[PDB]
């Protein structure tokens, strides 16, 4: 929901770093649980207690990136003493691409996430700096 | 210009309607004529283009490229007539076709006043491309060569769309005069960058950028003759026209902007360059050698001062013709022996004294040997480059002497030593390929008169 | 190491190889209506929860 | 005996005729494009005596 | 969003409303109506060609109701399609006429009076 | 079938249409719906097989499914204000519901699992009507409600279908199942302006109509189902795969052919409001279908595979069966982009 | 010969391009300003864009009804 | 049967000295390739090259290099005589400029 | 999308039913056909974004 996204956004950039980590764990769960609730769905674990064990190593693996990138970027920002900048966003989205390779245990998944959450996370406070909207209201 | 473009679309069914065994006489006659009418092109002014109508205008940079597409489509009609003369008269018919679709599209595309007509025929050119080379290529290979061919270009394009009809909502229009006189500066933020970045790339992929160029030596080499004449000669320049077009609404990013741009190129010519020398297939050797003038291309535009920008226009027509030349040239043994490999016919100075004269004359011309205007172009970029920063000279220094050294590397492996033994098919030349290599040749060194015709609006 | 390798390897390769995971993905499915409206439940809810609650 | 000669070699006015054409449709193009004739601050002028536009 | 479906006094199913005739006719030499016309020259000949007859010279009066067909209804469709820009242009127009606040005209400035920075290229 | 009762029941599928397009009652649009779904059952099961009775299962199930949300979402609108006229939709639940059902109906993901089956399971007939009519009254319905749309939702199913089509179509060898998700990802990109306008929605209708009917028509033509099947047509027809391969392209967005028109005008409205990041994740994933186009056009246009021998008896013979209007289909579907200002007669 | 036989003079040209300019900026300005008149209409709905049909009084039945407080 | 397909053997290439030893390489018919050869011969050496250059070489000076030089000469001369600055720093006359009121 | 046929051909084929303040049998009354006519007859012919506010 957009709760959790405004308790997030609501904490200033560097400060509070362990309340922002909580709010990034939060969002980071939710999203591992409705992946695997997806799964689940469309692939059959065979058993209840397999499909309960896919159900925790997805959002395990999900809120772990989660907290990870919010305690990094908050932990940067406030250590650098420069909010507003894409490159602290960088350094947490590569610490949740470590994260993510470090769980699948795979150092190719580990290179390609740092990378790839590095640039999208950069790219989305860049947006949050100038305004860029993703679902535009009609004004025309 | 009309009078241009009508004769082309005339030249498609007169191709369709002539008979079985004269088309390839009535499309190079008829194709000549159209290049001898487009020549009246170069008739310019000092201070602004020639405005026929509200749609097309031409500029000293554009008539040029103009009148060589025109004199190449009778060059890959005669280049092309030997490999096909066991096809049937529907697919000759259709081959001639692509061609002349092609150069349609090319002509109209460096005469649009508009931006967006502009990046409709310059998508436009992209379909007779693919259609001969996946179609009439010799191996396998050229399906996939295909493929790298297209998503390169249009991963590249797709954005450039997005950012010109972006540009049309806030300023009100692309026409490139009123884009020219109400230019306004770029404000440095994230938005700006992305626009830059969006409005660059495209022209950027298709010169090839270094790291952005594998999809050159595979559409080259597994193209036939005539696709990869006009691969090389003319579609790669619609990268630098366009960069040169759409610099006017960037500044001054660039200021900033060019830096890994011009690393790449200038560290990339270095490493194609390089790459030359260590190449056992010959049309790759060519390949590379186009990557490695384009890289230079990209540095003199990148840097945007008037000598850079003259340089840029001289460097790509001179590519163009001899780059062609070398296909050529590389095409007549492959098809005597039928293989690529460069170090399988040896000695052919012996056996074919005249094809090893022009062999020389196209490898001497191709590493800017004084007064072609290929060195002019690379001599008046690198003094723009001097000026923009003094250590460049070593790396362009560098890139001076590694030319040099694969050119002559092969010609020394292709005419030189002792002939190949057990190989006796090699037949004399025809008068169809050294008429071909004159008609390659001779133009350069009249341009060499007479070179003011192919400096650009900088002039 | 570089033409033949790396610079496959990060734009060209590593496009086909994502593209084809996700198409192996996202196309093999067993063809049982169940599956995938359980997964038409799921949507269902998660919509009403997601932008319908938020208006 | 020109019946023959006509139809194996009558392709051959096709891009002249497209050429004449395209030159009398740039001719027209440009009649339309007059609104400032004999007007620029550069070029006006006063009418010859007998002439009765600058260009045409 | 649907910007002109309820704009007032239009008849539903009209195609061509009365003040449509207060606007000149496409001349038959519009280059669209030819281009229309090559439209259904095409079509015959790929009718013919798909058919297994020969392409050019297959069907005379076929291709000429081709042609006749297109330009045919290409003509009513420009007429149309003027119609609706103009119709377009003048409530524009009136809108700007009926809302001065919306649209004031400032002061003009010469080029002599407005600082523009410089960025050298060097 | 008798030919009359076939000719009632395509009578019956067009008269549903037509009344929802026609009504201005809530209770007429979901009558002529039900209409249309009850007469277009029995078109699909034409020809009888365990393949077309479970296309037919499927559809039912998720046609009644999405009409029984329609209608709750109808009651909680006449609920929250005594209204049956096709307005504004004054409650946000029923219009959530609303969206919802209308995208089962359209095939937007993520309620896109059944048009491929559903496409596999039927003859090209079948699917021609399918994949063509079958579009028109939900996206009638969305262009009268278009002004409450909820933006985000709608956004979001839109750019679903848009790369789920062209990730499924990626994988397949099947001509049916290759058109089913070509379709998804159409739908995807009409569904995606309409919120912006829906004039540029009925002309991107229009363009894929024309393309569709002409690939299917000349599937029929060459009565080939599959690729290998497909690839065998050069050695009988070979101007079919000529205008096949021509057709691809075009529906791949190439220009200057007419496929290009539709997503270069959204790409405009959708710049015209602030939207710029959506159009450009569109065109890079549209690159996906073209792929695949471009691959069924090597193999079947652009290089010759190896024939059978029985192939030289069908040279003898004539196609008996024409189809009038596929000259003038494929003529639309390819040349068409200069007459591109004429959409200003669609609005 | 060649300039009296195959070109104009400059003069040509030169108006020839004013035109064409003015065309051109008279195009943005007709653009930018259909965009904010666009805006306009849909922010306010004052205007003959963006009209969305309301209920016909036309329906409505004006009788006693039985009641007298309808 | 051992193989995979019933295909045509690799022919071998045709020699067109063979049949023909003025050959030209344009056609394996001797006056359809005489004419392809002439016709190359004549539209592209006798006509495009030297009839082209002779026309680029003769074009009309519209770029302005001798107008430019004569104005110049002009203006030299007459600034020489009079004693003035040959070349002035500012290309706009500072009355026609009007510049922001404050630089604090 | 909407053809409307019923207002080319002034046909009413089912107009009559969408509105409870038009025309009931034997004159029966809506439970809010006061507050139905005054808000239809305040909306009329000004458009939904001006009805709406
Ligand atoms: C207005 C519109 C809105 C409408 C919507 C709202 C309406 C609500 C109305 C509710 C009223 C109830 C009415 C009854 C409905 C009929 C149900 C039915 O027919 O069952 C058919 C169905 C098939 O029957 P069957 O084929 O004969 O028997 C097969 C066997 O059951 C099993 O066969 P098997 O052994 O071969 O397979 C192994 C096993 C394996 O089973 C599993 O793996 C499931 C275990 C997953 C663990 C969940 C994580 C635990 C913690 C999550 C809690 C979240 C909050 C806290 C956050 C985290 C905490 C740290 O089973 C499965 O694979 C089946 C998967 C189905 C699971 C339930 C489906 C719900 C959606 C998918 C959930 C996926 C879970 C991921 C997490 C999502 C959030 C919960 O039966 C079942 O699926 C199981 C019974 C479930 C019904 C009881 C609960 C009803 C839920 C209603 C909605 C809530
Ligand atoms: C356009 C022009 C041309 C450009 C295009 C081409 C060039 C660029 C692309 C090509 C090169 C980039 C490739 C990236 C790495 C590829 C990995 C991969 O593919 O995984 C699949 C592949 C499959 O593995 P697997 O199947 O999952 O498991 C079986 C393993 O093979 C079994 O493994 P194992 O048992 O042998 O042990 C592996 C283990 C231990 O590895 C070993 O066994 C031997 C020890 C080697 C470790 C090397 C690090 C220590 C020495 C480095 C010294 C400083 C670095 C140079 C900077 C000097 C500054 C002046 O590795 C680790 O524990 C990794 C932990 C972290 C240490 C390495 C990370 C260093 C990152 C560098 C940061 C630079 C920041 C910017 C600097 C700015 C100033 C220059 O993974 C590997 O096997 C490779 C393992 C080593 C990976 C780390 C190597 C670092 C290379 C430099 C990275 C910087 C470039 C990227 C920057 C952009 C990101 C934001
Ligand atoms: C400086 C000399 C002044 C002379 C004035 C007249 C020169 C007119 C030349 C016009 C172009 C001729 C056509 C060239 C293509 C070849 C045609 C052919 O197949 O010949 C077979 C024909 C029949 O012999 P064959 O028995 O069949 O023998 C065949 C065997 O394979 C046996 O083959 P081969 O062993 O006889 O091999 C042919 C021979 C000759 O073949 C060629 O090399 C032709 C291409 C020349 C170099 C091209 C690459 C460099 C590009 C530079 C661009 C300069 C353009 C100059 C203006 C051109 C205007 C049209 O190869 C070489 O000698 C090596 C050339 C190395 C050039 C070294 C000098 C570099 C440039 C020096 C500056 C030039 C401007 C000087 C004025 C500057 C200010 C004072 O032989 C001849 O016709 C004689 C060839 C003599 C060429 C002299 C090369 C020097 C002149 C260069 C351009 C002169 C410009 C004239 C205006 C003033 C400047
Ligand atoms: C942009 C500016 C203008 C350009 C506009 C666009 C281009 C032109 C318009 C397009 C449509 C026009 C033609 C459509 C019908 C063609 C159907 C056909 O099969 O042709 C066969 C037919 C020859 O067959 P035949 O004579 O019955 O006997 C031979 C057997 O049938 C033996 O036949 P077969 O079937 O046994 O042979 C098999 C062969 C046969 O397969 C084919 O014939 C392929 C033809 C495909 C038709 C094009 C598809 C629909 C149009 C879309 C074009 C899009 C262009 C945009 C850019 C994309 C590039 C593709 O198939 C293959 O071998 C497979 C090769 C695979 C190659 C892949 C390339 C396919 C796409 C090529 C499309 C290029 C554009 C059209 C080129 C014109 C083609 C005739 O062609 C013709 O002779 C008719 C064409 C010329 C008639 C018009 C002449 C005008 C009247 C003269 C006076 C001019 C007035 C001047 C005014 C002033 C007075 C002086
Ligand atoms: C005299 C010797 C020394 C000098 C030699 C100079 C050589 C120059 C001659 C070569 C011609 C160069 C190319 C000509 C291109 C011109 C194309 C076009 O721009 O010109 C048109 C003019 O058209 C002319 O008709 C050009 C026709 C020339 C075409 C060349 C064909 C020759 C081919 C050779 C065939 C020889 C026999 C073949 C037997 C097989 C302009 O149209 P127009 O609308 O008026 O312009 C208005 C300007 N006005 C007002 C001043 C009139
Ligand atoms: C293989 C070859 C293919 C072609 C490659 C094309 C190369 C494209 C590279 C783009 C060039 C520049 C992009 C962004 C401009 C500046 C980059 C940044 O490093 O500069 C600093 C930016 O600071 C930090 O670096 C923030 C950016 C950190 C996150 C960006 C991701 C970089 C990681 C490397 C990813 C590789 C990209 C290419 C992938 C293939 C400037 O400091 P700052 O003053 O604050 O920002 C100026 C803008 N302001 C004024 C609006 C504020
Ligand atoms: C096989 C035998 C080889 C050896 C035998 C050689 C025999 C001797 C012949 C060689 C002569 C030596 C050359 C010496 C130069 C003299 C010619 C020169 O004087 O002419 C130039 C003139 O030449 C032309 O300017 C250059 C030629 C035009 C080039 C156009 C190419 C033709 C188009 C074909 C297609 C183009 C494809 C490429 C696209 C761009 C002068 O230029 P310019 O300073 O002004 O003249 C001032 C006076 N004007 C202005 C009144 C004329
Ligand atoms: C084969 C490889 C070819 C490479 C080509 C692809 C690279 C293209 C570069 C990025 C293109 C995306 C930009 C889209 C168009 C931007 C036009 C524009 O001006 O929009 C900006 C906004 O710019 C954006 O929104 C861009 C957001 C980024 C979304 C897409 C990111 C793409 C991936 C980024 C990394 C790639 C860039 C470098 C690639 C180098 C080549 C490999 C203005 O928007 P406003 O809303 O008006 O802002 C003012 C009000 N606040």
């Amino acid at each position: 929901a957009k709760t959790l996204l405004h308790k997030y956004s609501d904490i200033p950039e560097g400060t509070e770093c362990h309340r922002k980590a909580y709010a990034s764990t939060s969002i980071g769960g939710a999203t591992g649980l409705i992946v695997s609730a997806y799964s689940i769905a469309l692939k059959p674990p065979a058993s209840f207690l397999e499909g309960v064990a896919r159900t925790g190593r997805y959002t395990f693996t999900s809120a772990a990136i989660g907290a990870i990138f919010g305690l990094t970027s908050c932990i940067s920002a406030q250590v650098r003493e420069k909010p507003d900048d894409p490159l602290n966003y960088f350094i947490g989205g590569c610490a949740g691409g470590l994260t993510l390779g470090a769980r699948t245990r795979s150092y190719g998944i580990g290179a390609a996430a740092c990378a790839y959450m590095g640039l999208t996370a950069a790219l989305v406070k860049m947006g949050q700096l100038e305004g860029w909207q993703v679902f535009a209201e009609p004004k025309v | 210009m009309l009078k241009i473009i009508i004769p082309t679309t005339m030249l498609l069914p007169m191709t369709w309607m002539s008979k079985h065994n004269m088309i390839w006489i009535n499309a190079t006659v008829h194709s000549l004529l159209i290049s001898l009418i487009s020549l009246s092109l170069l008739n310019q002014l000092g201070e602004n283009s020639l405005n026929f109508s509200l749609t097309f205008f031409s500029d000293s940079l554009s008539a040029p490229l103009l009148v060589l597409t025109t004199w190449l489509l009778p060059l890959m009609l005669m280049a092309s007539q030997s490999h096909l003369s066991k096809e049937t008269t529907t697919r000759k018919k259709l081959y001639i076709t692509m061609l002349i679709l092609l150069q349609l599209f090319l002509i109209m595309t460096f005469t649009a006043t508009e931006l967006i007509l502009f990046y409709i025929l310059f998508e436009a050119t992209l379909v007779p491309t693919l259609i001969i080379i996946t179609r009439w290529g010799n191996q396998t290979e050229r399906l996939n060569a295909g493929l790298y061919f297209l998503f390169y270009t249009l991963a590249g394009s797709l954005p450039l769309l997005v950012a010109l009809v972006y540009i049309q909502n806030t300023t009100g229009s692309l026409n490139f005069l009123i884009i020219h006189y109400w230019s306004h500066p770029l404000s440095n933020s994230w938005s700006n960058i992305f626009m830059w970045l969006a409005c660059i790339m495209a022209f950027m992929v298709k010169m090839p950028l270094y790291g952005l160029h594998l999809w050159l030596p595979k559409a080259h080499v597994e193209a036939p003759i005539a696709g990869s004449m006009v691969l090389a000669a003319v579609l790669l320049k619609l990268g630098g026209y366009g960069m040169m077009r759409i610099t006017t609404i960037l500044n001054p990013l660039t200021n900033y902007m060019a830096y890994p741009f011009l690393m790449l190129s200038m560290w990339g010519m270095i490493m194609t360059s390089s790459i030359c020398l260590r190449q056992t297939d010959l049309k790759s050797l060519i390949a590379y050698s186009s990557v490695s003038h384009m890289a230079l291309v990209i540095v003199a535009i990148m840097i945007q001062t008037p000598w850079s920008f003259m340089g840029a226009t001289a460097l790509m027509i001179a590519h163009g013709l001899t780059s062609s030349m070398l296909f050529c040239l590389a095409n007549t043994n492959y098809e005597r022996v039928h293989s690529r490999t460069m170090i399988l016919a040896r000695g052919l100075q012996t056996l074919l004294p005249l094809m090893a004269t022009w062999w020389l004359v196209a490898s001497l011309t191709n590493l800017a040997l004084p007064p072609s205007i290929n060195l002019i172009g690379e001599l008046f970029i690198i003094t723009a480059s001097f000026s923009w920063s003094n250590i460049t000279i070593i790396l362009m220094g560098m890139n001076m002497m590694i030319t040099a050294l694969y050119s002559l590397y092969m010609l020394i492996t292709t005419q030189r030593g002792k002939y190949t033994h057990h190989i006796n098919n090699i037949k004399p030349s025809f008068t169809r390929e050294n008429a071909l290599m004159a008609l390659h040749i001779l133009p350069l060194l009249l341009l060499t008169l007479n070179p003011k015709m192919i400096l650009g609006p900088l002039y | 190491l570089l033409d033949l390798i790396w610079l496959e390897t990060i734009l060209p390769k590593t496009t086909s190889f994502i593209q084809m995971k996700m198409s192996i993905m996202v196309s093999n499915q067993k063809g049982l209506i169940k599956l995938y409206f359980l997964s038409f439940l799921i949507t269902i809810m998660i919509s009403m929860t997601l932008f319908n609650y938020h208006e | 005996n020109v019946l023959q000669i006509v139809r194996d070699h009558w392709v051959h006015i096709l891009v002249p005729v497209g050429f004449v054409f395209g030159c009398y449709l740039d001719r027209r193009s440009d009649e339309k494009l007059t609104a400032f004739r004999n007007k620029s601050l550069l070029f006006k002028r006063e009418l010859r005596p007998n002439e009765e536009v600058t260009w045409k | 969003m649907t910007m002109m479906s309820g704009r007032p006094g239009r008849v539903p199913l009209q195609f061509l409303p009365n003040e449509a005739r207060s606007l000149p006719p496409p001349k038959l030499t519009d280059p669209r109506l030819v281009y229309m016309g090559f439209l259904g020259y095409c079509s015959g000949l790929i009718d013919n060609a798909i058919r297994r007859r020969p392409v050019v010279s297959a069907g005379l009066h076929r291709q000429l109701l081709y042609v006749t067909s297109f330009v045919f209804f290409g003509y009513y469709l420009l007429k149309r399609q003027d119609y609706m820009y103009a119709l377009r242009d003048h409530d524009m127009f009136a809108y700007v006429k009926s809302h001065p606040e919306d649209f004031p005209e400032k002061d003009k400035k010469t080029y002599g009076e407005i600082l523009e920075e410089f960025h050298p290229v060097r | 079938m008798n030919p009359i009762i076939y000719t009632t029941l395509i009578m019956t599928v067009m008269s549903g249409t037509m009344l929802v397009m026609i009504s201005s009652h809530w209770l007429l649009i979901w009558i002529g719906f039900e209409m249309n779904l009850l007469a277009m059952i029995p078109v699909l099961m034409k020809n009888f097989n365990p393949r077309a009775t479970e296309a037919a299962t499927k559809y039912f199930l998720t046609q009644a499914t999405a009409s029984m949300m329609l209608m709750m979402a109808i009651i909680i609108n006449l609920l929250y204000s005594g209204q049956w006229t096709i307005t504004k939709m004054f409650n946000p639940v029923a219009m959530t519901m609303m969206t919802m059902a209308l995208a089962m109906k359209l095939g937007l993901s993520p309620f896109h699992f059944w048009v491929p089956e559903v496409t596999q399971g039927i003859s090209l007939q079948a699917g021609l009507l399918l994949l063509t009519w079958q579009k028109l009254a939900p996206l009638s319905v969305l262009c009268q409600i278009s002004q409450s749309i909820n933006p985000n939702l709608m956004l979001t199913m839109a750019m679903l279908s848009i790369l789920i089509g062209g990730w499924g179509g990626l994988n397949q060898t099947q001509l049916r199942k290759i058109m089913a998700y070509s379709s998804i990802a159409h739908m995807g990109w009409m569904t995606a302006v309409l919120p912006y306008n829906t004039t540029m929605t009925i002309l991107n209708l229009l363009i894929y109509i024309t393309m569709t009917l002409a690939m299917f028509m000349l599937l029929i033509h060459s009565s080939a189902t599959t690729t290998l099947s497909l690839s065998h047509t050069w050695n009988k027809m070979p101007v079919i795969t000529s205008l096949m391969m021509v057709t691809l392209l075009s529906m791949g967005g190439l220009p200057p052919l007419s496929g290009f028109m539709p997503k270069w005008m959204i790409i405009q409205e959708m710049t015209k409001n602030e939207s710029i990041i959506m159009p450009t994740l569109m065109a890079m994933t549209a690159l996906l279908n073209l792929y695949f186009y471009m691959r069924l056009a090597y193999s079947s246009s652009l290089t010759m595979f190896p024939s059978t021998n029985n192939m030289k008896m069908k040279w003898q013979f004539e196609h008996t069966k024409q189809m009038k209007l596929l000259p003038t289909m494929i003529v639309l579907s390819t040349l068409v982009l200069p007459m591109t200002p004429a959409l200003s007669s669609l609005n | 010969w060649i300039a009296r036989t195959f070109y104009d003079g400059p003069e040509k040209n030169y108006e020839k391009t004013m035109a064409i300019l003015q065309i051109e900026a008279e195009k943005a300005e007709l653009r930018l300003k259909e965009l904010e008149v666009r805006r306009l209409m849909r922010a306010r709905g004052d205007g003959p864009w963006y009209q969305y049909p309301t209920i016909d009084k036309a329906l409505i039945d004006h009788s006693p009804k039985t009641t007298p407080d309808n | 049967p051992t193989i995979r397909l019933q295909e045509d053997p690799d022919p071998e290439d045709e020699n067109l000295y063979e049949k023909n030893p003025d050959s030209h390489g344009y056609d394996k018919d001797p006056i359809v390739d005489l004419w392809n050869m002439r016709v190359v011969f004549f539209f592209g050496f006798s006509i495009v090259l030297v009839l082209g250059s002779t026309f680029v070489a003769y074009l009309p000076d519209y770029r302005m290099q001798e107008w430019a030089r004569r104005e110049a000469e002009r203006l030299v001369k007459y600034r020489e005589a009079n004693g003035l600055p040959l070349m002035e720093s500012n290309c706009f006359d500072p009355n026609k400029i009007q510049l922001p009121e404050d630089e604090d | 999308p909407f053809f409307d046929v019923q207002k080319r051909l002034g046909l009413d084929l089912d107009r009559w039913m969408t509105i409870q303040s038009a025309e009931q049998p034997h004159k029966i009354p809506g439970r809010c056909h006061a507050f139905e006519k005054e808000w239809i007859e305040c909306a009329h012919g000004i458009g939904g974004i001006r009805a709406e506010k």
